[PDB]
DNA sequence: CCAAGGGGATTACTCCCTAGTCTCCAGGTTCGAGACAGAAAAAAAC
RNA sequence: UUUCUGUCUCGAACCU
């Protein structure tokens, strides 16, 4: 129901002025918004505290300080996100990166 | 330094110094060297050995199998035995590596089996006493004649084989020694 | 210019030096056959001026407790006169030697 | 740099955190640090032992490191380090000294708590390193006494010996850069003294917190030596010659390698005690100034010209900071800005380009069979007129400048060569508009050549770009590979 | 024992020491019996910034160091008993390149310019009129001497 | 010019992966750094031109590994382990 | 699709222009404060 | 010791070799990087077995540049010494310090120290000999040795031996 | 270990290609045509290598394969004959 | 006998109040001033 | 037949 009244919310402030957003970007809003058990707000206390990849929580507000956090704590940074894999300055799995290519040895030789 | 080999087995090596265990005779193997070694399709089976006539004939196979390819692609007593091995491998390397040569004039002439019905035959012998597999290449390759000279060879296999079975595949090994 | 006594510690302008020297220590330096200037040192350190040694703790630690009121240098460079030493057997060096 | 090397090449997937040990620090330093001066001694630039010691870094291009010998270009830079004279609290983790100190015995090196209680039972139940801490202390703090037994739930007659100091466990209080203990004989906790204890933690206690035995350990997160940046991280800055200033990073070292070399002389010569305690404080402040600049209720470190010292918390810190400023968005060649137009008598997915513009930009183009007369009649043509290139590309690596080579018609173009052609027409480009508010502000656009000052683009496209052509400004982004081009124009 | 230490400019630490006696003296020479109470005052060279006073209260040194510059009476502090042993023990511390040209055969004819660069065959020209550079063939212009007057062809 | 966060998510969007690991490693800074598989630091006494790698204190001399990443990532590494935090990078998956 | 849904919810953030409404209103949403200005309940 | 295990390796191709023959290039390349190569972790690569049966996995195109890293996987023969086996070899060069012994692609050096009191050096033979109260050990003679150290370098393995305990040396 | 890989049945992944695979395999046919791989179409004059990929996709006689990684690491191996690519 | 009974006098938690973090678009363009300065010791050489 | 300069740092004003 918090997510429901959540989503009826932004619906509301969005539809004031007249503009129209797609339903499912909303119901996303809400979704990571409540994904977790409560309320995880859109904020430096809230979806930043949360057990994602040090360097792209760093990237957010506070730096340095979740920089310590992960070093004393000894985070394994996953470096399957979009911030990691941009500061490390390869090809970030976003929507190219999400697969491979490969070389058909087999077709390759079979037509010649 | 170069392009180094990879290796099937994900240790948790991360950030470790060096803890390596000492390498020894006493089964401290190091971390590669288990008892247990993974497989081509994540199956995991008992590590292999072999003698040092099984090791040769393994690598003749190799080599003719490669000579095979070879020829298809470009389609579209201590005399004779020693020279047709030199041919072949001049024939199959440029030459330059001469590591091949050292290693398989090593090998040929202080081999004691020729056949492949004796290798055979030597590793189905071994397969029940079911030993460790580096251990049983060792009875294989090395010649023993006593108990005492074999376990002072090898401290390890002290509380491992009682001592008639050991006579008993000592005295087979060395009749079955090939009369060259 | 301006020197430290080796012996004791007193500390005086070149010109009073020259005028008197140690008035605490005339008499050993006489005894003893040198002069204040070869007694006196140019690095130094601790000047202490002291008004009351009878009753300060500081000049109980620095033993001039038993002399009159004035510079008293805890930290003097230099060996004093082996004579002066041996001429006094309860002084030690002021320099942290011995 | 550019170089044929040997180890295999790949990207790395994963970065794993933690603290360095004095002993992993003093394994990677190629050199010690001892001498606060960083060089201008007897007028030679090399100065051995000093800040910037060559064995570091290549201060300049002298073409030798000495530790690699590669040149400023390539060589990344090694790590010094100093032992300092007494162990230093380290900023960030001050708090998490505290928390960790609440948590364990000051003498026996024990959490207070254990299984034995229920509470501790369920907080350790916990997964997550960071909640499981959370709990342990939270539950940790009640207590105020290393306990020498608990009631056992097999009798409460009947008690464990799980064993541990007896003395009673102090509050620790914040003032400043240090802890104050209470039993009240308050007195500062000595960083030897915590130092000593940490180490003296158990392997399981503290992988009970939130560490780990080969990642991090609660004793290395106070700093026994310090690892120095080599000079690429400390770059110089000059006026001219006369007038050569040193950053700030160099200076904050340098004064802390005075506060140390005082310290250890104090320690070797007469110790009172207090102008020891002084000094360490000193050098504490200094090291904290060091690596953070925003303490509460502490004065800031002041340089020399009386603004803040700029720290490496705070290179660190805030949008022109290093990750929001120079990774999640840097700089790049290969691009243009200025004013645009509006024009109907251009297609919509089409954009027109100065011909200055597509002069200066460049696409590297390989060369093929099917392309090369045309890549020849533009290497021919040169860079002067449009169709033309400026650079090209051997295959051993290094460029030839069509402008001052004289001969660049009777270069002859090999094979798998590269040129960098000036942008020709329907070359993809990529059309920001700088407030790029939502996702179609950025599109790709087919380059038009056409002789002016300003980008002319069709005028439907101005509404997603919310563009209006009263002097507003757009930025032309130019792809440098085959992948580019094929992900800016079927993408 | 009753002594305090105060923080002081670096350095300056022996000149602080004498003016402080000399006032002292003076202090004594004008006033009679009742003299202030400051049974010494020293310093430490490697313990720099820093003075040593001993007095009964701290009025006295307030009164004898008001008007003394580079002195922070508001910073002082009480040494410990337990500590003054240590502290006073003894043992401490191309020919047509740059030239005035006159283009021939382009729609810039008649125009003055000056040769910037050559990369064979075709010479770049800033115009001497119109802030554009050009490149046009170098055969077809005639060239100038630092001043004008005769127009000389390509033969220099 | 400058490829500022909103345009980075504009890319995000986009898809293009590739124009952004070309925008902002190739375009815009690219350093090879060796490292050693033992520790994943910035160690590597790299002599290219004696093809002699070794990462000492790790006493290897067979398992380095060339990066590619942008000097602003790599000094972003150097002061970490100038503050005293760990940046590794490993040849492998633990948790797969 | 997590961008996507970023940059739908704040394009007409932007363009924005009893209870609360507004910019103020959506920022009161994605910053969810026990505090409200003008709290407001609807009983059928 | 004459072993086989199951290793891989990562192969660097570029587009331009993309025939149906870029198999058998990559293939001497194969050989051309791991025959006669040696490594401390994994010893000495002697030999690679059943060519024609080798599973060669796919490749990988790498994100940005046009090259192909194949992950070709195989079994192998290698060799590598540890200490304490007694191993067999025969004598390659003579000095003052003792005599190397060569032992499949490798040198065993026996130090002085650990050699029978009645065996020592003699110079008054061409080429200088050893010479024992019932054994003679020169250039053409096989020896048995054992091998007490072991010191890996980069392109090469040492082995150090002695010879004391019984039925050692000359056989 | 190979067991996270799914043979080529049991596969649950679209057979429709996607845009960015469709992107990402013309840009990877326009570097291996650009730097001198074979060309596996005749070709009638043309000379951009985005076009003579498109062509090779449009026949679908590209010899490329994608690993669809799952998120777990596992992958789905979907060969370019074989993918529809309708759009 | 009995059955509560009011605290003794500590536990146990529970729930409320003041002082400290850390923001506060997305960008470009030129332009200007500031890299303390004072003072004394070692060394140069009229 | 001799070429890859070069900067920071505090602000101010203005453009979209
Ligand atoms: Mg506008
Ligand atoms: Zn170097
Ligand atoms: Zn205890
Ligand atoms: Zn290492």
């Amino acid at each position: 129901a918090g997510r429901a009244a959540l989503y009826k919310e932004v619906y509301n402030v969005i539809a004031s002025d007249g503009s129209y957003v797609n339903y499912r970007h909303m119901a996303l809003l809400v979704d990571v918004m409540t994904t977790q058990g409560g309320l995880t707000s859109v904020t430096r206390h809230g979806f930043n505290r949360s057990n994602t990849g040090a360097l792209m929580r760093c990237s957010f507000e506070e730096t340095v300080e979740i920089l310590f956090e992960a070093g004393a704590s000894a985070e394994l940074d996953d470096c399957r996100g979009v911030s990691e894999n941009v500061i490390l300055g390869q090809m970030a799995p976003i929507g190219t990166g999400a697969f491979d290519v490969m070389i058909d040895e087999e077709s390759l030789v079979k037509y010649m | 330094m170069n392009v180094s080999t990879s290796t099937f087995q994900t240790r948790r090596r991360r950030l470790k110094k060096v803890e390596e265990e000492e390498n020894a005779a006493t089964l401290q193997l190091g971390q590669e060297f288990q008892l247990k070694q993974i497989n081509h399709q994540g199956e995991e089976e008992e590590l292999i050995a072999l003698n040092l006539s099984e090791a040769r004939l393994v690598i003749k196979e190799a080599l003719v199998e490669r000579r095979r390819a070879f020829k298809r692609s470009q389609k579209k007593t201590r005399e004779k035995e020693l020279e047709s091995i030199d041919v072949l491998l001049e024939q199959t390397t440029g030459g330059n590596n001469k590591d091949l040569k050292n290693t398989m004039q090593y090998l040929t002439n202080f081999s004691r089996f020729r056949d492949q019905e004796t290798v055979g035959a030597v590793i189905q012998l071994l397969k029940s006493t079911g030993l460790h597999p580096f251990e049983v290449a060792q009875l294989g390759s090395l010649a023993c004649d006593t108990a005492d000279e074999a376990k002072t060879l090898i401290p390890s296999l002290n509380n491992k084989i009682s001592d008639d079975e050991l006579e008993r595949i000592l005295k087979e090994l060395s009749n079955l020694e090939t009369l060259y | 210019s301006e020197r430290a006594c080796m012996l004791c510690g007193i500390v005086q302008t070149t010109n009073e030096f020259n005028r008197d020297g140690c008035p605490n220590c005339q008499g050993i330096f006489e005894e003893a056959g040198v002069s204040t200037m070869e007694c006196t040192s140019p690095s130094f350190e601790g000047l202490v001026g002291m008004c009351k040694p009878t009753k300060s703790w500081v000049a109980k630690w620095l033993s001039v407790d038993h002399s009159i009121a004035g510079m008293y240098a805890i930290k003097v460079d230099g060996r004093l006169p082996a004579e002066v030493v041996e001429l006094l057997p309860h002084y030690k060096p002021r320099d942290g030697s011995q | 740099g550019q170089q044929y090397s040997s180890a295999p090449l790949r990207t790395v997937k994963e970065v794993q955190f933690g603290l360095f040990s004095p002993e992993e620090v003093r394994a990677i330093s190629v050199a010690k640090i001892r001498f606060p001066e960083t060089m201008d001694e007897t007028q030679t630039r090399a100065k051995i032992g000093g800040l910037n010691d060559p064995r570091l870094g290549s201060i300049d291009r002298n073409l030798k490191c000495q530790t690699c010998q590669e040149g400023m270009n390539e060589c990344p830079g090694h790590f010094g380090h100093i032992d300092l004279a007494k162990p230093v609290f380290h900023v960030g983790f001050i708090a998490k000294i505290k928390k960790v100190c609440e948590c364990v015995c000051m003498h026996c090196g024990k959490l207070l708590l254990d299984e034995h209680n229920e509470l501790m039972r369920q907080a350790l139940a916990i997964k997550d390193s960071k909640k499981r801490f959370a709990a342990i202390w939270t539950l940790c703090k009640t207590k105020m006494v290393c306990e020498t037994d608990v009631p056992s739930e097999d009798d409460p007659t009947q008690l464990v010996s799980r064993g541990g100091c007896g003395n009673t466990q102090p509050t620790i209080r914040k003032d400043g850069l240090k802890l104050v203990g209470s039993w009240p004989e308050l007195r500062v906790l000595s960083t030897e003294e915590i130092l000593n204890i940490f180490k003296h933690i158990s392997v399981k206690d503290f992988t009970s917190l939130g560490f780990n035995e080969v990642f991090s350990r609660p004793e290395w997160m106070i700093l026994t030596c310090l690892p120095v940046p080599p000079p690429p991280v400390r770059p110089s800055i000059s006026f001219n010659e006369s007038q050569r200033g040193e950053d700030d990073l160099t200076f904050k070292l340098a004064d802390i390698l005075k506060a140390n070399i005082s310290l250890e002389t104090l320690e070797h010569n007469g110790a009172p005690h207090h102008a020891i305690e002084e000094a360490e404080s000193l050098l504490q402040f200094h090291v904290a100034t060091y690596m953070d600049n925003d303490i509460a209720g502490q004065p800031q470190a002041l340089q020399k010209s009386g603004r803040p010292v700029k720290s490496i918390r705070a290179r660190l810190k805030g949008k022109e900071g290093r990750i929001r400023g120079n990774l999640m968005g840097k700089r790049v060649d290969f691009s243009a800005r200025t004013v645009i137009s509006g024009d109907p008598n251009l297609e919509l997915d089409q954009v027109g380009v100065p011909k200055s513009i597509a002069k200066t930009l460049t696409y590297p183009e390989v060369v093929t069979p099917y392309n090369i007369d045309r890549l020849t009649q533009l290497v021919r043509n040169g860079p002067n007129e449009h169709p033309g290139a400026k650079y090209v590309i051997r295959d051993s690596g290094d460029r030839i400048d069509l402008r001052y080579s004289k001969r660049a018609g009777d270069i002859q173009l090999q094979y798998g060569w590269k040129v960098e052609r000036h942008i020709m027409d329907n070359d993809p480009v990529l059309f920001n508009r700088q407030p790029s508010l939502h996702k179609m502000s950025m599109m790709a656009h087919r380059v038009k050549v056409i002789p002016y000052s300003t980008f002319r683009l069709n005028l439907s496209v101005t509404s997603p770009y919310n563009a209006d052509f009263d002097g507003d400004e757009m930025n032309l982004h130019v792809p440098q590979s085959e992948e580019t081009r094929a992900e800016l124009s079927q993408l | 024992a009753t002594i305090w230490g105060v923080r002081c400019r670096p350095g300056k630490e022996k000149e602080l020491i004498r003016k402080l006696l000399k006032k002292k003296f003076n202090l004594d020479r004008a006033m009679g019996k009742k003299k202030l109470k400051i049974l010494s005052i020293f310093q430490r060279d490697n313990y720099t910034g820093r003075i040593y006073i001993e007095a009964p209260k701290q009025s006295v040194i307030e009164k004898f160091c008001n008007g003394v510059p580079d002195i922070y009476i508001s910073q002082k502090l009480l040494i410990p008993v337990q500590e003054l042993p240590l502290l006073l023990k003894p043992n401490l511390e191309e020919v047509a390149l740059g030239k005035t040209v006159r283009i021939r055969s382009a729609g810039y004819k008649g125009q003055l310019g000056i040769v910037k660069d050559v990369n064979g065959d075709k010479a770049t020209v800033e115009l001497h009129s119109k802030n554009k550079h050009i490149t046009i063939d170098k055969h077809k212009l005639t060239y100038y001497n630092r001043e004008g007057g005769e127009g000389i062809t390509y033969d220099e | 010019l400058r490829f500022g966060e909103m345009e980075r998510d504009c890319m995000i969007a986009h898809g293009a992966a590739s124009f952004l690991k070309e925008r902002l490693m190739e375009a815009s800074d690219a350093f090879r750094v060796h490292i050693c598989g033992i520790c994943g630091l910035m160690t590597v006494i790299a002599k290219l031109n004696h093809n002699q790698f070794e990462c000492k204190g790790c006493d290897n001399k067979i398992d380095i590994y060339q990066i590619h990443i942008p000097y602003a990532a790599k000094l972003l590494f150097q002061e970490l382990m100038a503050m005293n935090i760990t940046p590794r990078l490993y040849t492998d998956r633990s948790r797969d | 699709v997590g961008v996507l849904a970023a940059q739908s919810i704040g394009e007409p953030a932007t363009q924005m222009t009893k209870v609360t409404s507004g910019v103020p209103r959506l920022k009161e949403i994605l910053n969810v404060a026990k505090n409200m200005k003008t709290p407001s309940l609807t009983v059928y | 010791m004459f072993f086989i295990k199951d290793l891989s390796l990562n192969i660097t191709l570029h587009p331009s070799f993309f025939g149906p023959r870029m198999k058998q290039y990559l293939k001497t390349k194969l050989l051309e990087e791991v025959e006669g190569s040696c490594t401390g972790k994994f010893g000495y690569i002697l030999c690679v077995l059943d060519y024609d049966n080798i599973d060669i996995q796919r490749g990988r195109i790498l994100p940005t540049d046009g090259s192909a890293e194949f992950n070709v996987k195989y079994r192998a023969v290698v060799f590598k010494p540890f200490k304490g086996e007694v191993v067999d070899g025969t004598v390659v060069s003579c000095s003052q310090h003792g005599f190397e012994v060569q032992v499949g692609p490798m040198k065993v050096f026996v130090t002085k120290h650990l050699m029978p009191q009645d065996l020592t050096f003699n110079a008054g033979s061409n080429p200088p000999s050893y010479q024992s109260s019932e054994d003679v050990i020169t250039i053409k003679s096989r020896i048995r040795v054992k091998i007490e150290g072991c010191i890996s370098q980069v392109s090469s393995i040492h082995a150090i031996g002695s010879i004391k305990e019984d039925y050692l040396g000359a056989i | 270990l190979k067991e996270k890989a799914i043979p080529k049945d049991q596969r649950a992944t679209t057979p429709y290609m996607t845009k960015y695979e469709r992107a990402r395999i013309l840009g990877t046919r326009a570097l291996q045509i650009s730097m001198n791989a074979p060309v596996f179409v005749d070709l009638e004059g043309e000379t951009d290598p985005l076009r003579i990929a498109m062509k090779e996709l449009a026949e679908k006689k590209i010899p490329l394969v994608i690993r669809r990684y799952l998120p777990d690491g596992s992958f789905e191996d979907w060969s370019v004959e074989e993918l529809i690519v309708d759009l």
